[PDB]
């Protein structure tokens, strides 16, 4: 539920830091996708 | 004056335990006293007293205790702690971790002896760092410029080319030239191939008359790896604060030094602190790193660039963490850039010289430089943001402004960061390359630069 | 840290006892 | 165009290949001269020990000094065979000064059965009664010990003080 | 809040002995009868030559007064009266005013919050600045203004909202704050002060006659450089026969300068 | 009398013949007189934590016991001094040695002997007078701005047996002698105090007056009280110098102390170079702030004990100045670097790690340190109040407040002036993030504001609400654009921008904003909020009308008032009289009221 | 009232005995003198830090975050001196207060206190930042004794049923709020928006109270019902039909 | 322990060894062989070996650099395609993924139990890489050389015209160092170079 339950280790710290960078990157990519579509959508509304 | 009293020698080895030999019946031992062990076969070995208690003196032998015994072993005591014999003639020369020369030249004729442990520089007497050192690497000098007297570590990771960057700084480094400068380059835990690389590249590519080179090899005994940084800094203090020289101290792998503090702390039976390093590791790295700065009434000046292998690439690790607390910057070497075959692969985004605005400006370098570095950072950052946008939206969805930032990004990695191992760019050549890129933009897009600076430097 | 601290204290006790046993 | 800059560094490289060796030959010369000053000093000490008057004053010092380090109930002095009469006198003059400074009695012997090698340039070795602790007080040992520590004064007087030493700190 | 019992009783003795020194200081003659009576309970233990040990034992025994809150308030009331009297030393105020101001302080909620203490702090800053002040226009003006303020305070006390006293504080503190190079602004402040004081001669007999002459001289010395005509400089020089500082002297200098401002 | 070294292991020296020692008693070790504290007794043996490098200490070396635990000399000669954390005078260890280093084994006295000062005995005293701890038996005129009040040490009491007449004296002179229980105590202008022990007080008081910094955002929205406890997130990217310099060079605090906990060597020399060049106006003179401060500077390489003591020396100096009846203010540059010195000394003591590595006691050391602040009734008889204000900077990794020192500090301090790198990158100086920042002293200043500025609590409340509403409205602006907002929302956003850019922001290099008085601050905000309420009145009053007022109509018909509101920052307390500034602000109130009447 | 004060600059080891002195006085007043005693223990965290210090100083076996192994027992030796005893009209009530470190509910101080106490009352930044005084978040809270302290003879018959249904609706309100924060109000049904409205109306009325305002249980229950009436009678799935017939329509 | 290179033996080893061959569980899980991760592995010796390569294999150093670049650009493009899908990529990027698939599956993959693949001489190795990167430069050139043209070359147009070449390129691993002489393998790979160039002329 609240946590991923990878077992506490330097392995898990490595993997979770990489997951955080992956998730923040994925947020920003999908936010860029949203903004690009949002700009086109607002242009379409005016048109 | 001097120790006019003759050296004792003992056969009283009451025990041997790992790297330690425990003399007993000792007369008034000093803590940290140097001793010369002699094995049963007559082989000399150095050691230092690591503990004393009443009649006992626990020597850590420098080499391993292989061949010691409780009987035929004998142990001369010097009566004194480790003093380096120091001089200006330690320039142009290559030394092992103990400070014995290995360049086939003679032993050093000391201009003075110094206590290797040094002393704290008085905080009233330390003076603010206020003019740039040219390292010649554009990703340093145009983005992260170093004030003489700054401490600024190059963080790196296992396998990255930080030793080639360290060598390239050691060859290229010098004053700006709008003579009296000398590197002290100290290397620890160096595999013998990398030791040949430094010794050979420095001897070959013109540097030696302005550098002192200390090598501690990976298989040199671990206490010599603790000694080497202090040994090098003791020479830098002599060159700077007694001989008025400007100095850049380069320390090649502070992580291999942290890997030595582990062993010596275990040799004292101290309980391991945070992540198995000694608790006092913050103070010990401070007593290395703060042997630096300008000082009141001397022209001399010690900069430092500690090269530091982040274990597992982790900035939260104690070795980079403590170093980030003690030193006024960081320079990050990046695996992303190294895999792209960009050399030197310095990543200019997470890097920061906290003293940059006092290193550079009019008179010290060129008037524009402080403006150009802010603008290059902004364009590289927006360029990376646009390159991520292109990967999402496809090229035809980019604006004309985005296509400029993307073209700047491409040219900046392939001309500003990229430099090769022997291209000694002056600050002026770095700034001209900065303008050769920034001139890609329309004049009005360069919003961090003042209109006066643009009018004086944007024209070709 | 705690296990190593106790080991180190046990060693200190054993050293002290071993020196007392010289008498 | 890059190569046309780099030839100035090739000039500096050829200059360094020459210069860096040439100055090592000057340093080698410096250390040879110091080494020969130590050789002349060892020769002069080997002359000084032939005067029984000054040599007695030396042994009176060297013996007493050894004893003052190795404070113990029983001591052994080892010396060259031919020097033994001078050393015996030195021990007999030192024992009173040992009692005076240390405030404790001592038994001191000279080990006539175990003389030192004849080619040593005079002076003595001192061992405690267990033969487990020693001190070496040969004139050669003092010459090495003192010449090593006085080496900055040797350099500064012998080849002149370096004008770059603006601060002594 | 508290202390070790040894500390607490040692502070009580300190208050008692101090109140006695202050009572002797504000009144070496027993003239302040109602004040002296209102401290007789503490004063007796210090007017009697008791040993420190004897009074400390009497404090532990509860024979001496020993509430530090009450003793501190009572001590503060006496000292803030002493501070007034001391701060006006060249203008020793009436006994009836002292015991009246004391009654107002005895009635007050909190002397540290009181504007009474604020007025005295402002008086102290002004007074204390003079103690090492060299001869200088600002310093000479402040010495004079301070003496007038001390006189008015000795006439009306601190608790009286006499508009003169309140303006004298504002003006004196502002001139003390005014930057030392600002000679024309310091001059204008002094001119404005002498115009705003209702008296034709606000400083007459208030301070040494030498300082009165120095004030007259000071007005002349910084007026004269403005005069482009030698005839007006001579008419201004003729005013230096004066020694008392008067509004008419300032108005005469001002008229000679105003004639030069027309004669350009 | 003195003991002898028995053993050494790293910085820990065991000694013997220490029978009369005490735990935490200060000791000199070795022929070079190295400093250290006893950390264990074992009978006649004792274990000393040595501070400086023990290299070259020998078995059988002398071990002189100092008659005191770790302690601060207090007296004349503090002002303008630079000390390290164990109270050694770095300016004199420079000038007396002629060396750039602190030599291992310093023995220089902390308040320099043979330097005479002008001492005035308190003329109210006589032989046979009763005296107690905190009594001001005289004054030393050591500098024009700060009359140094001498006082009887807090543990001392008795009857005066002799007092020196007026004259010139130094630390070697017996200025005072007193007797108690038949025993005379001799005394000097120099006093000594245990650094880890609070200096006691008659009563610690509730804090109720503003520590006016001359900085609008601070003094208005997050007022720190005199005697208050506060934190600053000290990091390079956010400009921590702006607050600390402004506090020193203007704020209403009689004496400043500044503690270098353990700063980076260059950044410490930046402070020690720069502070002497700062000047503040007093009595219409301009003078160096070195007349009103002392600097306790430790670089990262100073001994572990000198870093962990740094703040305790600082507070002890600050409490001594508090007991002279001064409103002292003390900076700490990085309580985080002091907390590292705690981690290290606990590491060397082999004590168990608590939170993240720090000792169990980190929270208690922080809390028992911050409690040394506050306003107080002093000890002794002249009844004076004083205070110590503590400004403890913190340096959370990546800004993460879960960091033990930062978390415990935010637990204990009543004010947090959250500086932010984002605001600094936008050059929004003083760059204090008003959303993150807070003060718990608002209630405690109600009494002050009700007397002096009775409208100001309404104004502050409205200001924070207006700024908070703009932060919520900005989400709607991102979702649907500025055009979609209601007229009340649009005028709120415009005014919140005006408050943000022309009231919160302040250019401290300009003559008009180098300092900003409290009356100026109130008058500026009063005008912006009076404009807000009348603008909002015209908008809301013309709800459901045929012609409705909007911010664009206000800008068209009375944008001169918006321009004037932005201009109100330029008013100068030097060139303009206080009454002239108040009159111009009152004129803008009349101007805007007549302008609003032209619409509604 | 009797105040035992130990301040942050008083000795840390005295904190070990400070709450024990308070409880000893509370035992004397309650069990010896029949007083209806309430014991307030303030910042048990600043007490627990003294346990952690003593533990580290003694080298005791460390539990979670370095508290001594006996931490649960030490807390019990404080917290069990409470409740009525036969023949004595006294009744020690304890309301300890503790600042949770880094706001973490699972920290050893709250967590071990959790195992010992008769349920716990939680105060929350998510309420306090919104100015909702007192910032008591009902949901994570429980009282172990409420089960028998309520219903006929103690409180109105409905009370136990109302309490459970208020938890149900408040909890579902937090769940639909968490849904809205990802997928928007367009994904929510009309019933899900009623649970979101319930959470809003509940915090603004039921929890929000004046610092000097006293509300009876009966007034609190009537506020509860006027909020529960937001849903149709049949939606109140925790409440029996008899309780709904007596208390829903009013 | 647990495959984690943070381990003290790994960390100490990586501080000393000049070469590291980081075998990755992800490649093992996909049964890629020999499972060497080409992003986390390293070899410091390239600095010396460039002189040997410049004497004996003059084309190799350029090819090695271009290989690393393609392999790193594959990771960037992969992490974006994993969320945005292929549609945003430029034709250069589609080609970069195509040749990266050839490199990772047909150059860098190698089977330890196949007679022709059990070992690979360097003559074969440089030839295979030279052709795959020559294909990359030419396929990328075909796209870039038709920017703004009346017709633009695309990955699909290339896949249609060059399908035989892609089969031949993936087939280069099958040449047998035992039964084929190195000059024969080199001559066959030279025929693939001519085949590529002639096939690219049908696009351009």
């Amino acid at each position: 539920k609240d946590r991923i339950e990878i077992f506490p280790s330097r392995m898990a710290q490595t993997i979770m830091k990489a997951r955080l960078k992956g998730a923040q990157t994925g947020r920003n990519l999908l936010k860029k996708k949203s903004d690009a579509l949002t700009l086109r959508f607002r242009q379409i509304l005016k048109k | 004056n001097y120790l006019s009293q003759p050296r004792l020698t003992y056969k009283t080895v009451s025990g041997v335990n790992g790297p330690l030999v425990i003399l007993d019946h000792v007369k008034f031992p000093r803590y940290a006293e140097i001793v010369h062990l002699t094995l049963p076969d007559g082989t000399k070995r150095s050691g230092q007293v690591l503990e004393v208690s009443g009649s006992k003196a626990v020597v850590q032998v420098f080499e391993g205790t292989s061949g010691i015994d409780a009987k035929k072993t004998s142990c001369e005591f010097t009566g004194d702690i480790l003093r380096t014999p120091v001089s200006e003639d330690m320039l142009g020369r290559v030394f092992n971790g103990s400070g014995k020369p290995i360049d086939r030249g003679p032993v050093v004729l000391a201009e003075d002896f110094l206590d290797i442990m040094g002393q704290p520089i008085n905080p009233q007497c330390r003076i603010y760092p206020e003019e740039m050192i040219q390292t010649g690497i554009s990703a340093i000098d145009g983005m992260n410029s170093i004030a003489r007297g700054q401490k600024i570590p190059i963080f790196s990771a296992a396998g990255l080319p930080h030793n080639e960057i360290a060598a390239q700084i050691c060859r290229q480094a010098g004053l700006v030239k709008k003579e009296n400068f000398a590197i002290v380059f100290a290397a620890m835990g160096v595999n013998m191939e990398t030791a040949r690389f430094f010794k050979s590249d420095f001897e070959e590519n013109g540097s030696m008359d302005n550098v002192c080179l200390f090598l501690n090899l990976a298989n040199d005994p671990t206490i010599e790896r603790i000694i080497t940084p202090r040994l090098a800094l003791t020479t830098a203090e002599f060159l700077a604060y007694q001989c008025e020289k400007h100095v850049l101290v380069i320390l090649t792998d502070m992580s291999s030094y942290a890997e030595a503090l582990r062993e010596v702390s275990a040799a004292r039976e101290e309980v391991p602190g945070r992540r198995g390093f000694p608790g006092y590791m913050y103070t010990d790295l401070a007593t290395i790193y703060e042997r630096a700065g300008r000082v009141e009434g001397r022209n001399g000046s010690i900069t430092q660039i500690p090269i530091l292998t982040m274990p597992n690439d982790d900035i939260t690790h104690p070795i980079p963490d403590l170093t980030g607390y003690i030193t006024e910057g960081q320079i990050y070497v990046d695996r992303q850039l190294h895999n792209r075959q960009i050399y030197p692969p310095i990543n200019v985004l997470p890097s920061l010289s906290r003293l940059m605005k006092s290193a550079i400006g009019e008179g010290m370098t060129r008037k524009d430089h402080a403006d150009v570095s802010n603008q290059l950072y902004a364009c590289y950052a927006i360029g990376k943001d646009v390159q991520a946008m292109k990967a999402v939206v496809g090229e035809e969805a980019l604006t004309s402004d985005d296509l400029l930032y993307l073209e700047f990004l491409q040219k900046f990695e392939k001309n500003f960061i990229t430099q090769g191992p022997y291209e000694n760019r002056t600050v002026y050549e770095t700034l001209d390359i900065g303008w050769q890129l920034l001139r890609i933009f329309p004049k009005e897009m360069l919003k961090r630069i003042p209109q006066s600076t643009l009018s004086e430097f944007y024209p070709r | 840290f705690y296990r190593l601290k106790k080991i180190q204290e046990k060693k200190k006790i054993i050293k002290e006892k071993s020196e007392k046993d010289l008498e | 165009e890059k190569k046309e800059k780099q030839i100035e560094q090739q000039k500096k490289i050829q200059m360094s290949n020459l210069m860096n060796q040439a100055r090592l030959k000057v340093l080698r010369a410096r250390d040879d001269l110091i080494t020969d000053l130590l050789n002349e000093a060892k020769q002069r000490l080997s002359k000084v020990v032939k005067d029984t008057t000054r040599y007695q004053v030396l042994l009176d010092g060297l013996v007493l000094q050894g004893l003052y380090q190795l404070l113990e109930p029983r001591m052994i002095v080892r010396c060259r065979k031919q020097d033994f009469p001078l050393v015996k006198a030195a021990v007999q003059k030192a024992i009173p000064m040992y009692k005076i400074a240390t405030k404790k009695d001592v038994d001191v012997q000279i080990d006539l059965e175990a003389y030192l090698p004849e080619d040593i340039a005079g002076g003595v070795e001192i061992y405690n009664g267990d033969r487990k602790i020693k001190v070496s007080n040969t004139l050669e040992s003092r010459l090495d010990l003192i010449a090593q520590q006085m080496m900055p004064e040797v350099r500064g007087a012998l080849f002149g003080a370096n004008a770059n030493r603006k601060f002594l700190d | 809040g508290g202390l070790t019992s040894e500390q607490y009783h040692s502070q009580v003795v300190g208050k008692i002995g101090y109140i006695a020194r202050c009572m002797q200081t504000i009144d070496p003659e027993n003239n302040l009868k109602k004040i002296r009576e209102d401290y007789q309970d503490v004063l007796i233990w210090a007017e009697k030559n008791y040993r420190f040990e004897e009074i400390l034992e009497a404090s532990k025994s509860g024979k001496c007064p020993n509430d530090l809150d009450a003793l501190s308030r009572r001590s503060l009331i006496l000292q803030e009266l002493l501070r007034l009297v001391s701060s006006i030393s060249p203008f020793k105020m009436k006994l009836d005013l002292i015991e009246s101001q004391y009654e107002k302080m005895k009635q007050h909620v909190n002397l540290w919050k009181s504007d009474y203490h604020v007025k005295l702090n402002q008086l102290n800053q002004l007074t204390d600045y003079l103690k090492n002040a060299a001869p200088t226009p600002k310093n000479n003006f402040l010495r004079a203004m301070t003496s007038v303020l001390q006189m008015q305070i000795a006439q009306y006390g601190i608790t009286e909202d006499n508009e003169g006293i309140n303006q004298l504080f504002k003006l004196g503190l502002h001139l003390l704050a005014m930057a030392n190079e600002k000679i024309d602004e310091q001059y204008h402040l002094f001119k404005g002060y002498v115009k705003d004081q209702p008296e034709e001669s606000p400083f007459e007999g208030i301070l040494p006659a030498e300082d009165q002459k120095i004030l007259v001289k000071t007005m002349i010395d910084y007026a004269m450089p403005k005069l482009s005509s030698k005839v007006l400089q001579d008419k201004l020089s003729a005013l230096s026969s004066s020694d008392v500082l008067t509004k008419t002297l300032l108005d005469s200098i001002d008229r000679i300068v105003k004639e030069n401002e027309k004669l350009n | 009398t003195f003991g002898y070294v028995h053993g050494v292991s790293g910085p820990v020296v065991t000694a013997c013949d220490m029978a009369g020692a005490a735990m935490y008693e200060l000791v000199r070790v070795g022929h070079s007189e190295l400093v250290g504290e006893i950390i264990r007794l074992e009978g006649d043996m004792a274990t000393i934590q040595v501070y400086e490098e023990t290299s070259g200490v020998s078995v059988g070396d002398p071990v002189l016991r100092t008659g005191k635990p770790l302690s601060v000399e207090l007296g004349p000669g503090i002002m303008g001094a630079i000390f390290d954390g164990i109270q050694r005078p770095l300016s004199d260890i420079s000038s007396q040695t002629q060396s750039i280093y602190i030599p291992r084994g310093v023995n220089v006295s902390a308040l320099s002997r043979d330097i005479k000062w002008e001492f005035i005995p308190s003329k109210n005293l006589r032989v046979g007078s009763h005296i107690t701890g905190g009594d001001i038996y005289g004054i030393v005129n050591e500098n024009s701005l700060i009359k140094h009040k001498i006082m009887l040490p807090p543990r001392s009491r008795g009857s005066v047996t002799y007092i020196a007449p007026p004259g010139n004296y130094d630390a070697s002179d017996v200025v005072l002698e007193l007797e108690f229980e038949g025993v005379k105590e001799k005394l000097s202008m120099v006093q000594v105090w245990p650094v880890r022990q609070v200096r006691p007080v008659t009563e610690k008081l509730p804090a109720n007056h503003p520590l006016l910094t001359g900085q609008r955002v601070l003094d208005a929205l997050f007022p720190c009280v005199q005697g208050g406890t506060t934190a600053i997130p000290g990091a390079f990217g956010c400009g921590k110098t702006v607050i600390s310099q402004s506090l020193s060079k203007y704020s209403n605090s009689d004496v400043i102390i500044y503690v270098g906990c353990g700063e980076r060597g260059n950044e410490m020399s930046e402070v020690l170079r720069d502070f002497p060049e700062l000047t503040m106006e007093v009595d219409g003179k301009v003078e160096s702030i070195m007349k009103r401060t002392a600097l306790v500077a430790n670089t990262s390489n100073m001994p572990v004990a000198a870093r962990e003591a740094s703040i305790y020396t600082g507070i002890t100096l600050s409490e001594y100045f508090r007991d002279m009846g001064y409103h002292v203010s003390m900076m700490a540059d990085s309580t985080s670097r002091w907390a590292e010195a705690l981690r290290e000394i606990s590491g060397r003591l082999a004590e168990m790690p608590a939170d993240s590595g720090y000792p169990a006691y980190l929270g208690a050391r922080l809390a028992s340190f911050y409690e040394r602040a506050g306003r107080v009734k002093c000890l002794g008889n002249p009844e004076r109040e004083g205070s110590v204000s503590i400004v403890g900077a913190v340096s959370p990794p990546g800004g993460d407040f879960s960091d033990p020192v930062t978390s415990a500090t935010l637990g204990i301090v009543q004010v947090f002036w959250g500086l932010d790198k984002k605001l600094a990158q936008r050059k929004h100086f003083p760059s204090v993030n008003w959303l993150i920042s807070y003060s718990k002293y608002m209630r405690a200043l109600d009494e002050y504001y009700d007397k002096h500025f009775t409208e100001f609590v309404p104004l502050r409340t409205k200001a924070k609400e207006i700024l908070q509403e703009e932060e919520d409205l900005a989400e709607i602006v991102q979702l649907v654009g500025k055009a979609s907002l209601a007229e009340t929302d649009k005028i709120t956003l415009e005014v919140a921008k005006l408050i943000k850019d022309d009231f919160l922001q302040q250019n401290g290099y300009t003559p008009y904003d180098r300092f900003c008085p409290f009356y100026k601050t109130v008058g500026m905000l009063s005008n912006m909020i009076s404009f807000y309420d009348m603008a909002r009145r015209a908008v809301e009053t013309t709800a459901q009308s045929d012609n409705k007022i909007t911010w664009s109509i206000i800008r068209e018909h009375m944008g001169e008032i918006l321009y004037k509101l932005s201009s109100m920052k330029f008013k100068d307390p030097v060139k303009d009289g206080e009454a002239k500034i108040k009159a111009d602000y009152a004129q803008l109130l009349e101007d805007m009221q007549n302008a609003f009447r032209s619409l509604e």
